[PDB]
């Protein structure tokens, strides 16, 4: 459950708080990097 | 502390406001040289990694 494969390689580090009749709407893109 | 030589450690240094003005640590240097970049052009300069 926590850990969700066995392993997790990775050296990245980006941080927020909460992004938390109901709607949440999302939009997702990946442009210019 | 600090670490051995067979077993040196390696710091990524990849999301951070980059105050290179680490010339307080014992600015009495006894080897500060540069290979590719030059001393102080090096403050104003980006790198991925």
């Amino acid at each position: 459950f926590r850990v969700y494969s066995s392993a997790n390689n990775c050296t990245f580090e980006y941080v927020s708080q909460p992004f938390l009749k109901n709607l949440r709407e999302f939009v997702f893109k990946n442009i210019d990097g | 502390r600090f670490a051995s030589v067979y077993a040196w450690n390696r710091k990524r240094i990849s999301n951070c406001v980059a105050d290179y003005s680490v010339l307080y640590n014992f600015a009495p240097f006894f080897a500060f040289k540069c290979y590719g970049v030059s001393p102080t052009k090096l403050n104003d300069l980006c790198f991925t990694n």
